[PDB]
This record gives C-alpha cells, sequence and structure tokens, in this order.
RNA sequence: GGCAG
RNA sequence: CUGCUACCA
RNA sequence: UACAAACCAUGAAAGUGUGGCCUAUCGAUCCUUUAGUCCCUCGGAAUUUGAGGCUAGAGGUGCCAGAAAAGUUACCACAGGG
RNA sequence: UAACGAGAUUCCCACUGUCCCUAUCUACUAUCUAGCGAAACCACAGCCAAGGGAACGGGCUUGGCAGAAUCAGCGGGGAAAG
RNA sequence: AGCGUGCUACUUAUACUUCACCGUGAUUGCUGUUUUGACGCUUUCACGAGUAGGCAGGCGUGGAGGUCAGUGACGAAGCCUUUGCUGUAAAGCUGGGUCGAACGGCCUCUAGUGCAGAUCUUGGUGGUAGUAGCAAAUAUUCAAAUGAGAACUUUGAAGACUGA
RNA sequence: UUGCUUAAUUGAACGUGGACAAUUGAAUGAAGAGCUUUUAGUGGGCCAUUUUUGGUAAGCAGAACUGGCGAUGCGGGAUGA
RNA sequence: GGCGAAAGACUAAUCGAACCAUCUAGUAGCUGGUUCCUGCCGAAGUUUCCCUCAGGAUAGCAGAAGCUCGUAUCAGUUUUAU
RNA sequence: GCCUAGACCGAGGACUGCGGUUUUUACCUAGGAUGUUGGCAUAAUGAUCUUAAGUCGCCCGUCUUGAAACACGGACCAAGGAGUCUAACGUCUAUGCGAGUGUUUGGGUGUAAAACCCGUACGCGUAAUGAAAGUGAACGAAGGUGGGGGCCCAUUAGGGUGCACCAUCGACCGAUCCUGAUGUGUUCGGAUGGAUUUGAGUAAGAGCAUAGCUGUUGGGACCCGAAAGAUGGUGAACUAUGCCUG
RNA sequence: GCGAGAGACCGAUAGCGAACAAGUACAGUGAUGGAAAGAUGAAAAGAACUUUGAAAAGAGAGUGAAAAAGUACGUGAAAUUGUUGAAAGGGAAGGGCUUGAGAUCAGACUUGGUACCGGGCCAG
C-alpha cells in the first residue's frame, strides 16, 4: 500500500488535441506540431495550443482589436495573427495596411484588409514567411463579453445578471431587488 | 440518437443512476413553482430575487407600436449612407453639397450619440436625436432635420 | 421542484393538450394542391388576370 | 419514534480538507471599499493631479 | 370597530 | 360598561 | 459597530450625544392606512373630483422565514412502518 | 309483580363413565389390493450441542457423529401453511 | 502443552524487496529516411480497494443510407453438441448433426435495443404423488342371454327397501 | 499631487528618481499552481481509544477530537461490520 | 336513494352508501422492481430554511469539461519571534 | 579479503553507452542466456471435460447502522417486461455565417411529402435605465497603476511593446438626492457643478442558427400499486317493507 | 363515410379486442364484460394391398425431394420425462484453486533445403 498524497491517475486537464473533425484543421495542427517539436520558438507552442482551443475560447477579433494592436509603439508592420475569425468593424473611421494571418477572414474583413492594401493570409502561409514566428503579434478576442458569462456566479450583492427569459417591470424586481418591498440583494 | 444515452449504460445496474436510498419518487418537494414561499424559498431568494410582489402601476390595453423607436448611434451612422458612394461622399462633402441620412427611413426612431462621426458634413432626418448627438453632428458641421 | 440557478419557465401544459395536437404533416401535399388549384382558376378564365 | 441524532461536526473536517482549506489571495491594491469618505474623496483629487504631473513631465 | 342604555 | 351588529393584512 | 453629509443639544472648552453602560426585549409578499415628493399615469385632447404609481412608517403573522380551520369511530378503509 | 322465557345465576332430590379409572363391543374409516386420481406448499434444502451472529441456525465455527431403499403412526421443530 | 520472565530458531498475508505481463497517468524522441498508419510508432517512471454516483472505451439486438459486382437449395436462418480457436470480458469465429430460404462483414443512421427477481404478464411443466382420497341415504346374491371382454347391460329366480 | 489634515513649510495616502541581486534573508516537502462552468448521489448512520453529560446501569440516550465500519476483500483474534 | 317490530340490518354470495361504464394510465413525500462488459475517478448521513421531523431547497462532499500559466509560491508539519 | 552449497528467473533483439584489460581501431564478466549433449515427433508436451483427493467456499436480490438470517420476493422454464417522446429552457461541444443571423408561414420549381431556388416581414442580437413621464453611453492614444503569454532589441540578466485575463483607481449613460445660468405662457426651463447612493449598463461589438450528451419544468412522464371523489346509467329473480289475488 | 397511394411502423404473447365461421365462443337478471385460435407438401400424391388385433392401432408395403413433412403435420429450444451408455454417492448437492486418473482435442522434420546440412519440442 502507498500513502498517496496526490489522486492518482488524473488526466492534465488540457486539450491535447482539436475535437473538431475537420481534416484541414488537422492539418494544421500537423505542421504546428512539428514547428513546436522542432523549432525552440515559443511562438509555435502557442500556436499548436491554440488551434486545440474550443470555439468559445477562440472569440472573433474584430478589425478594430488588430487596428489598435498595430497602433502600439513599434507594432505597425508586425504580423497579426488571430487563431480564429477575423470580424468587420464598420465603426472604423480607417484601417492601415497590415500583414493579418487568421484561420478565417469574413467578407467584409477581408475586403477592408485588402481594400487598404494588406494581405490576408492563412497559418500556413504564415509557417512559410515566419516559420519562428519572427515579428508577430498574436491577437486575442475578449472572452468575459461572452453572454453567457453574465450570469456566471450570481448571487446576492453579486452584482450578476439573473437567469430569465422575459425583461420587464414584473419579472423579478420586486421583493430582495428593492428596500420598499422587503430587502434588497 | 438513443445508443448514446445514458439510460443504455445503466442497464444492469439495479437503480439507473437514481440510488438505493432516495428511490426516484414522482414528485418530492410539489410541483412545478410549488413551495417558492416555503421550502424553496432558499433557491429563488438566491437565484431570483425579486420575482414576488407588486412594482409600478399597471397599463390596461397596451400597444407596442406606440413605444417603437429603434436606436442607430453615431458610430453606425454612416453605415446607412450607401456604400458604392461612401468615400467619394467622404472625401467630397461640403456645406454646399452634404449626404442626406434619413434614418427613419431606414427604420430607426431616435439617433443617440455613441461614437466619433468622421469630421464630414451631414444632413440627418431623425424623429428624435439625443441632446450629445446632435452637439456631434453639428460639431463636424452637420445638421439634424426633425422629421415626423 | 425549483431546483439549481435556471430560468422560471411558463409551460402552459395542464390541460388535455395532446388532444389538439396539429401536425402540420400535409403542408406539402397542401403546397401542392394549392398550386393545381392556381393553375386551375387560372386556366379557366385565361387571359384574364386571375 | 422519530428521535434521531441531533448535531453532529464529524467528518467536517475532512470535507473541508478534500479541497481546502485555501487562504484567500493576495494582492497589491486592496480595494478601498469602506474606507472614510473624506478620504476616499481627496485621494481621488490626489491621484488626478499627480497623473496629470506626471503626463506632463 | 359601530350603535345604544 | 351590558346587549346587538361587523370582520381579506 | 465605525464613518460620510446635514441640522441641533450641552459644556469655559477639548469633547460628547444617531435612545436606554454592554450581552434579550421581536415580524415578509398581497392588502389597508398615514407621511413625503405635490412629482409620474388614467394611453383620442383637456379641466376638476376620483383612482393608480414612486419613497418612508404603521396595522401581523408567538407554529415567531409568517396556512384561514372542531370532534368521534368499539362500523371502518388505504399506503406504509419493526 | 302472578304468568311466561332455547335469557343470566345459586342450592336440593333423582340420575348417571363428567370423574375415581378405565375396560369391552358394533358399523364406517384408516389399512392392503384393482381401477381412478387432485390440492396446499416449494430460495436451496433437511441429524444434534455449544459459540458467535440482526442478541433463539439446516447451512457458518468447534465438537458429537455419520451406511442403501423404506411402511404405519405422530404432532417437538421447520420462529410450518393460510 | 499452566502462570511470570529471558533467549534462540522457526512458520506464514492480496503487506515489503527483485523480476515478468495487463492497464491507467505522466514522460523521451520520430518529416532532405515520412516510409501507403502521426487518432501512429517509440523511451522512461510511477501507480491499480470500492457501495451510491460520474465519465470513458467497447460487446450484442430490430430496422435505414452506402459498400463488399459479400454468403446461400452443391444448403441461408434457426437449433443440439467435452470439434475446437480468439478476447480480461460483454462476445466473435469454427468442426459434426438437424434443417429448408434467405442472410451477413465493414462505414454510417436510427430505436418499442440486452432480464433472475417486480406476491411481474401470458403460456407451458414439475416435486408433492400413484399420495389425500373415491366411507351419508339398510343390500345384495345365483343362473341364463348378449358380447372380444360382464360386480355394474338384459331376462329369470330370490333377498330387501320406499311404505299413500 | 490634494478640495483631506496641521499653527506650519506639519502629516495622510498615492507617486517620479536612486541604492541594496541570487544565502532575496528559517526547516522539510511539493505527480505544479491558479481559475471557471456544470451536474450526480447524499442529507436514517453506526463503532473503537481518549475527553465528556443524563442514568443504578444498559449491546441505553446525548456531545468533542481523531481513526474506522458503512463502501472492504486479505493474515490473525476458533467463530464475529 | 329505498326499505328497516332497529342489527347499520337488508337492497341478486356485493352494504357505515349496491352494481356497470367512463373521467382514469386519478394522486401517492410510501412499498416493490428497474435488463450488457471492462477501464478510470469516487461520496453522504453534516449547515441553514421549510405544517419541516419517512420529504425538499441550500451549502458541503463527488465526477466531467476544461481554461490561464510553468516552479511562479503552495502545505491537516516543524523551528524562531510575538 | 578468500573459499564454498542451493533455489527462482532469462525481459530485450544489428550497431550506438559507461567502464575494464590493453599484448590491439582489439578483447571483456562492461546498456537483460548462451554453449554442448541426449531423447522425442504413431509421441515426451499443453488445454479442456468428468471424477477423486487436500484446502477453502452460508442464498441470491432488497431495504438497512447492521442479512446466511427465526426480515421480505423467489417451485421450474420459455416468450414479453420498466428514464420514453414532446413544448420551453441552462451549461458544454461541433458546424455555418458573422454586426449580423435564421431558405422550408408562404412563393418558385420538381425525376413530386424528397432534392433545388426566392424574398418581404418577423424573431433574436446590435442600448441601457427608470414605476413612469422620459432620458440615453470617448477629457485622454477608449484612461492611469501593478502583473501578464507572445513578439522586438539584447548578450546571464536587462530594456521596449504588451492581446486575453486578474487586482485596483478613475471617466461616460440611466435612476436617486443637492446646486440652480442666460431665459420665461412666472412657472416653466435646467446650463453649470456635486453626492459613504443605485442599474441585469458604456468603455473598438458577438451573436444567430442547426445538431449532440447531460441537467430542468409541464405533461400518463422510469414501470406497477390506493383508501377515495365525480358523471351517466343497470338492478327488488336474493332480500326488506306495503298492496292485489290465490 | 367513400375511394386511393404510401411508410427507417408491428410481425401472430407483436400489430386493432379481432390476420382465422371476432365483437365470435362464453359469462352476467341487467347495464355490460369478452377470449383463445395463422404455417404438411410444388402437388393429397392424405398411405392401395398383406398381416396381427374385438377395435383403436401396430408391423410390412406404398407416395413423396424429404414421412428426421402423416393432418396429434415447416423448423421443433427449455422446463419436465423414458431408455441406453458413462460416472459418483456414510445426515443435501452445487463452487474456486491444485494435481492425479480416464476421455477429447492439438501440434514442425516446417510448404524444411541437398547420406548429409540445419531446424522444432522436452530434458541433462
Ligand atoms: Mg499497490
Ligand atoms: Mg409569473
Ligand atoms: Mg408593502
Ligand atoms: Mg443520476
Ligand atoms: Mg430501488
Ligand atoms: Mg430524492
Ligand atoms: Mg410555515
Ligand atoms: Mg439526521
Ligand atoms: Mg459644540
Ligand atoms: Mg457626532
Ligand atoms: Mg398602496
Ligand atoms: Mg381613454
Ligand atoms: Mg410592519
Ligand atoms: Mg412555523
Ligand atoms: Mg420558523
Ligand atoms: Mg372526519
Ligand atoms: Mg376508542
Ligand atoms: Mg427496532
Ligand atoms: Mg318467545
Ligand atoms: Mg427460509
Ligand atoms: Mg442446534
Ligand atoms: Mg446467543
Ligand atoms: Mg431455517
Ligand atoms: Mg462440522
Ligand atoms: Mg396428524
Ligand atoms: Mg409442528
Ligand atoms: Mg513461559
Ligand atoms: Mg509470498
Ligand atoms: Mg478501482
Ligand atoms: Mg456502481
Ligand atoms: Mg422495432
Ligand atoms: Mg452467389
Ligand atoms: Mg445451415
Ligand atoms: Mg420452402
Ligand atoms: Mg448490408
Ligand atoms: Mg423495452
Ligand atoms: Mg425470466
Ligand atoms: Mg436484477
Ligand atoms: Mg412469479
Ligand atoms: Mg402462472
Ligand atoms: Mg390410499
Ligand atoms: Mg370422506
Ligand atoms: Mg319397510
Ligand atoms: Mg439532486
Ligand atoms: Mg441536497
Ligand atoms: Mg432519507
Ligand atoms: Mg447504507
Ligand atoms: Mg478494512
Ligand atoms: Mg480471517
Ligand atoms: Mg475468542
Ligand atoms: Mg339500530
Ligand atoms: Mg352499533
Ligand atoms: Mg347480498
Ligand atoms: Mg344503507
Ligand atoms: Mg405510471
Ligand atoms: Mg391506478
Ligand atoms: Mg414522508
Ligand atoms: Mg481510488
Ligand atoms: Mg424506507
Ligand atoms: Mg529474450
Ligand atoms: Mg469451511
Ligand atoms: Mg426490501
Ligand atoms: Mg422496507
Ligand atoms: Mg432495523
Ligand atoms: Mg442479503
Ligand atoms: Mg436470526
Ligand atoms: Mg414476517
Ligand atoms: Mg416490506
Ligand atoms: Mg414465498
Ligand atoms: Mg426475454
Ligand atoms: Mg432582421
Ligand atoms: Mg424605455
Ligand atoms: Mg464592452
Ligand atoms: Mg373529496
Ligand atoms: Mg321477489
Ligand atoms: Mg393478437
Ligand atoms: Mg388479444
Ligand atoms: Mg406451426
Ligand atoms: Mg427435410
Ligand atoms: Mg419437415
Ligand atoms: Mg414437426
Ligand atoms: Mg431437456
Ligand atoms: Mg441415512
Ligand atoms: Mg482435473
Ligand atoms: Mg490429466
Amino acid at each position: 500500500g502507498r500513502d498517496h498524497t496526490s489522486k492518482q491517475h488524473v488526466r492534465s486537464g488540457h486539450r491535447t488535441a482539436p475535437k473538431s473533425d475537420n481534416v484541414y484543421l488537422q492539418l494544421l495542427v500537423k505542421l504546428y506540431s512539428f514547428l513546436a517539436r522542432r523549432t525552440d520558438a515559443p511562438f509555435n507552442k502557442v500556436i499548436l495550443k491554440s488551434l486545440f482551443l474550443s470555439k468559445i475560447n477562440r472569440p472573433p477579433v474584430s478589425v478594430s482589436r488588430i487596428s489598435r494592436a498595430l497602433k502600439q509603439k513599434g507594432a505597425a508592420e508586425k504580423t497579426i495573427v488571430v487563431v480564429g475569425t477575423v470580424t468587420d468593424d464598420n465603426r472604423l473611421l480607417e484601417f492601415p495596411k497590415a500583414t493579418i494571418a487568421a484561420l478565417r477572414f469574413t467578407a467584409g474583413a477581408k475586403d477592408r484588409i485588402l481594400k487598404n492594401g494588406g494581405e490576408a493570409i492563412t497559418l500556413d502561409q504564415l509557417a512559410l514567411r515566419a516559420p519562428k514566428g519572427q515579428n508577430t503579434l498574436i491577437v486575442r478576442g475578449p472572452r468575459n463579453s461572452r453572454e453567457a458569462v453574465r450570469h456566471f456566479g450570481f448571487g446576492p450583492h453579486k452584482g450578476k445578471a439573473p437567469r430569465i427569459l422575459s425583461k420587464g417591470r414584473k419579472f423579478e424586481r420586486a421583493r430582495g431587488r428593492r428596500r420598499s418591498r422587503g430587502f434588497k440583494v | 440518437p438513443t445508443r448514446l444515452t445514458k439510460t443504455r449504460k445503466h442497464r444492469g445496474n439495479v437503480s439507473a443512476g437514481k440510488g438505493r436510498i432516495g428511490k426516484h419518487r414522482k414528485h418530492p418537494g410539489g410541483r412545478g413553482k410549488a413551495g417558492g414561499q416555503h421550502h424553496h424559498r432558499t433557491n429563488l431568494d438566491k437565484y431570483h430575487p425579486g420575482y414576488f410582489g407588486k412594482v409600478g402601476m399597471r397599463y390596461f390595453h397596451k400597444q407596442q407600436n406606440h413605444f417603437w423607436r429603434p436606436e442607430i448611434n453615431l458610430d453606425k451612422l454612416w453605415t446607412l449612407v450607401d456604400s458604392e458612394k461612401k468615400d467619394e461622399y467622404l472625401s467630397k462633402s461640403s456645406a454646399s453639397a452634404a449626404p442626406v441620412i434619413d434614418t427613419l427611413a431606414h427604420g430607426y426612431g431616435k439617433v443617440l450619440g455613441k461614437g466619433r462621426l468622421p469630421e464630414v458634413p451631414v444632413i440627418v432626418k431623425a424623429r428624435f436625436v439625443s441632446k450629445l448627438a446632435e452637439e456631434k453632428i453639428r460639431a463636424v458641421g452637420g445638421v439634424v432635420e426633425l422629421v415626423a | 421542484a425549483i431546483s439549481k440557478n435556471l430560468p422560471l419557465l411558463n409551460n402552459h401544459f395542464r390541460k388535455h393538450w395532446q388532444e389538439r395536437v396539429r401536425v402540420h404533416f400535409d403542408q406539402a401535399g397542401k403546397k401542392a394542391s394549392r398550386r393545381q388549384s392556381r393553375l386551375r382558376k387560372a386556366a379557366k378564365i385565361a387571359p384574364r388576370p386571375i | 419514534m422519530a428521535k434521531s441524532k441531533n448535531h453532529t461536526a464529524h467528518n467536517q473536517t475532512r470535507k473541508a480538507h478534500r479541497n481546502g482549506i485555501k487562504k484567500p489571495k493576495t494582492y497589491k491594491y486592496p480595494s478601498l471599499k469602506g474606507v472614510d469618505a473624506k478620504f476616499k474623496r481627496n485621494h481621488r483629487y490626489a491621484l488626478h493631479g499627480t497623473a496629470k504631473a506626471l503626463a506632463k513631465a
């Protein structure tokens, strides 16, 4: 017998492969499994891990986030890397000339990027023009802006959103939300 | 598919995952929202505060068509300009000739003032505008024309 | 009866609802017969518009 | 007829030590909630002026 | 809680 | 103070 | 319990005082009623009554997180309980 | 309270196998044969003593022991059946 | 071969040590030799009790799309069987016998999909067991006939009973 | 820096700039730490040592800490949660 | 409802409210059962509220999915100081 | 230091390493068993079945703190037999498109319930807040500070830039309370500046749709099970009582 | 109701209660309740005839692809049972582990190569 100081036979708790059965995503995982196994560049290990992530863990990246990341000091000619979808933002007044590598582009995002003199390339084209991820800049979308996160950790004095189907004066606004109706939490 | 359900995996085990002590029963605790003030108070107070009671005044025969007023902000206002002529308008627009944006004809009732406009004169036709939306439109040399 | 952090539902199924379930199996059949009625009515009075 | 066990703390430290007992995390800046309103009010102006001076410098 | 002796 | 009558927290 | 913003009492003053030297001495939703704002609404448009809202108290649940409630069965029934 | 009572009760005479205390006899069974032929019940089954054990075992542990196949009876046990 | 105490040896748990094998978790490397499996191969180390319960990977059944230009009256399916083989297992395959018209493997879809129990349901069958029993109403007997066969039928003779 | 505070050029809080580098300031260990969502069963317990209350006591009733049985086989206590 | 020289008696083997069909698969916090294999992890009988005490909700204990990172700073332990 | 008896095992499968002896770019006991001999292949060997012997082994399922129980169900066998479907939902995952998304109410079309095509509306999302009248989201590089993977410059270290995310201080929008400018249907308006207040908000959108497991609520609702309640009918061939006729 | 076409439906304990002389048989005074029950073979070719027997039947024969299809009819499981054979058995039997005995099954002289080379298994 052994006096176990930890739980036995515990899986790592991290994805070692995409849940997706897309063969082309599997080819991308192949390419970056080789790069991460053989290049010593930390970029390739980060990209390989990000290719496993689920859809909510790869939030869409607006073309405004890319504009703001390119507005960092000394980052105007970096290659923007988004492991996910790049969406359009019709609130931009202007977009620069940039090189962006992404899993997917929307029609508006790709149209704007090419309209302004830039490139919209895939991660395999990235692996050839930057096999060690030189002069790159990974951009991630907001994870906590999702609607489901509004209701996480609901409780008294927690300030989160109740799980409710209708909105109005008759739906969960009286007792416990108001001192005129008892208490407020 | 039923072949993927845990009912197929519980076959051969006595209780079907319901327990030997608990003994899956008809309706322990009541039906529906029963006992919301008595034995489900700990649940409703924690997760649905405000559930019991009245707030506000009633409105007999409320017609929601009266309250139709979709909002469009200023950072989204130039999307109502024709896409094929947006860049030309953004370049050649002046006080003598500025694009007209009919927000009501595009389905909006009130113009709100979030975001920033291009520094380009526009003529905005709206049923309602906010104070800051109209201040920002006038600042770029534009105007708000009230319609009904 | 009330459990977890879930939305509170309004499922109006306390009457004998199963006696009044209308399933539209005949959507395609009604589409086709509606088209045939429309053709017959047009051909009856052609070239007068329907 | 229904006389049962009244109270017991047996097995409660075992359950508390399965996943606890976890100390709270420390952060560089604690929340100023509950701090004197007069101090908090003035501290707002002090930080604003400090930020202006560093920005100009 | 209202009348009344 | 007795009698009668009245009773949604 | 400790402060914040007022307005006060007391003391020469510093101060002290947000009930009782401290540890008990008490009460939701719905309804009613009063005070306050004299403000919002009565939805074809108004005026005046009336009604409904918003904020704070009171009327009470002592089984005190709070059903509206008398017995008998030796004629008895059912689900169960070692 | 006369009369009445398959009502409850006590005493007396007669009477007697109720008893002392049992015995004998008859028919029909049971019994054996030919023919006919069910049912209740059935976890598996069926020898005891002690132990421990859900605190009264057929099974477990430790002992006693233990030899085919059976018939008529019997009512201790099967915490027998209903 | 008891009681108190000391000593030596010896006995043996699913425990400990070394080694083999299974699995789980982690871990080393693998593309100019990656090379028709990289959801693969490979190096190393540690670990394995389990009701209620959770999850994962599989076995099996009816039907559906596709595929094997699959099996089959020269014998499909079913059934019986120390003929065996494979898998930890759920099970799969096979020899012999019987039989007579359909059936399977693989990639997927789907569900009225897996039984030892529910005083379960319907059907069937035991032990009991050739056992309990076939005992109220007085009672039958001889002979002949008929018939393969007569306690029980018919006729005769008798003996009885119901007893208006 | 401030509208707080001081009689004040005093302080309070938050800062710009500078110095002190792996003995960065006890031990031992660390199949790593932190974070989130979601859902099952359960909500009759019982026993042993020690502390302990009621009771003459109880294989009694009630608490404390720990370890167990329940949920667990294996060797020993003949047998036995 | 009937009928009752009255027993809750009788009303088609049914009576302290007949029988038949339907509402109806009435409801049950209660009893019973709940069907293949292997692998990995693995409890609770405790807190608070409840006409709550054979039941629920709530927190705890458990599984699964992971995510952000990679020795960062953690511990059912000791030492020293207080 | 030396000598000496026995038992169990032999995983791996070209080479690669560390050592040792070096007479040597050789050899070794040094990153896991070889050599030799005999016998057998009609068989020594292995498996299963039956049975004996030794040893251990109580009847399963169930509720239970506790069952082999003198607790309950079970005589036997075959066939049937119990978490389903639907409406609306939470989390997670996969997929398509993405500030949008959803063709299928309908229309077109057809090889005719299929497949293919079409679009207005509408739903959800893109704005919140207040009971309401109503109002309605940039001081700033969409803010500051401390971290922060990755990237850039380096060269232990160090500097720059730092998305997601975390802690913290602010700004903006609605409500509440205070102040109350030019003005005026003189009671309206509400500029401006504030407040230990408050919102399920802003602060370079993330959603919509289909599907799957799991979980939820209403439904017969995992299967079987009341005593009862109600609606509409059938019985006085038994029996109770009255009447008529014997 | 009348007439049609279909199905990822059920396949005779299922599917309607009813695949059949089924709302039939049967029960109840009555209202009502209400089953079980499909399958020889391509074709009856449904076994002439002889013999034993009172007969039913049996034994020969005959038809048939088959009588291991004879209407007590395709296949023909289990419970339960007869016979034959094998084995065991002092107040149950059954099970696991291990070996013996008996029975069954298997395998390298290989798809061996040319007296020899070498191999397989069991052992010293
Ligand atoms: Mg171990
Ligand atoms: Mg409601
Ligand atoms: Mg109130
Ligand atoms: Mg479950
Ligand atoms: Mg159960
Ligand atoms: Mg339960
Ligand atoms: Mg109550
Ligand atoms: Mg308890
Ligand atoms: Mg004073
Ligand atoms: Mg004061
Ligand atoms: Mg009111
Ligand atoms: Mg009106
Ligand atoms: Mg009150
Ligand atoms: Mg109470
Ligand atoms: Mg209470
Ligand atoms: Mg009563
Ligand atoms: Mg009584
Ligand atoms: Mg008891
Ligand atoms: Mg008399
Ligand atoms: Mg028994
Ligand atoms: Mg005995
Ligand atoms: Mg005893
Ligand atoms: Mg017994
Ligand atoms: Mg013995
Ligand atoms: Mg007797
Ligand atoms: Mg007896
Ligand atoms: Mg001695
Ligand atoms: Mg050993
Ligand atoms: Mg295990
Ligand atoms: Mg289990
Ligand atoms: Mg089916
Ligand atoms: Mg063929
Ligand atoms: Mg065959
Ligand atoms: Mg045929
Ligand atoms: Mg096929
Ligand atoms: Mg089924
Ligand atoms: Mg069965
Ligand atoms: Mg079972
Ligand atoms: Mg039965
Ligand atoms: Mg039966
Ligand atoms: Mg007899
Ligand atoms: Mg008799
Ligand atoms: Mg006579
Ligand atoms: Mg639960
Ligand atoms: Mg619970
Ligand atoms: Mg319980
Ligand atoms: Mg238990
Ligand atoms: Mg143990
Ligand atoms: Mg033992
Ligand atoms: Mg002893
Ligand atoms: Mg009476
Ligand atoms: Mg009486
Ligand atoms: Mg009767
Ligand atoms: Mg009556
Ligand atoms: Mg049911
Ligand atoms: Mg029922
Ligand atoms: Mg209960
Ligand atoms: Mg474990
Ligand atoms: Mg119980
Ligand atoms: Mg080897
Ligand atoms: Mg034994
Ligand atoms: Mg039970
Ligand atoms: Mg029970
Ligand atoms: Mg008990
Ligand atoms: Mg048991
Ligand atoms: Mg017992
Ligand atoms: Mg009993
Ligand atoms: Mg019981
Ligand atoms: Mg029984
Ligand atoms: Mg079956
Ligand atoms: Mg739309
Ligand atoms: Mg509004
Ligand atoms: Mg935002
Ligand atoms: Mg009632
Ligand atoms: Mg009569
Ligand atoms: Mg049928
Ligand atoms: Mg039928
Ligand atoms: Mg047949
Ligand atoms: Mg044949
Ligand atoms: Mg045949
Ligand atoms: Mg046959
Ligand atoms: Mg048999
Ligand atoms: Mg004997
Ligand atoms: Mg043997
Ligand atoms: Mg042998």
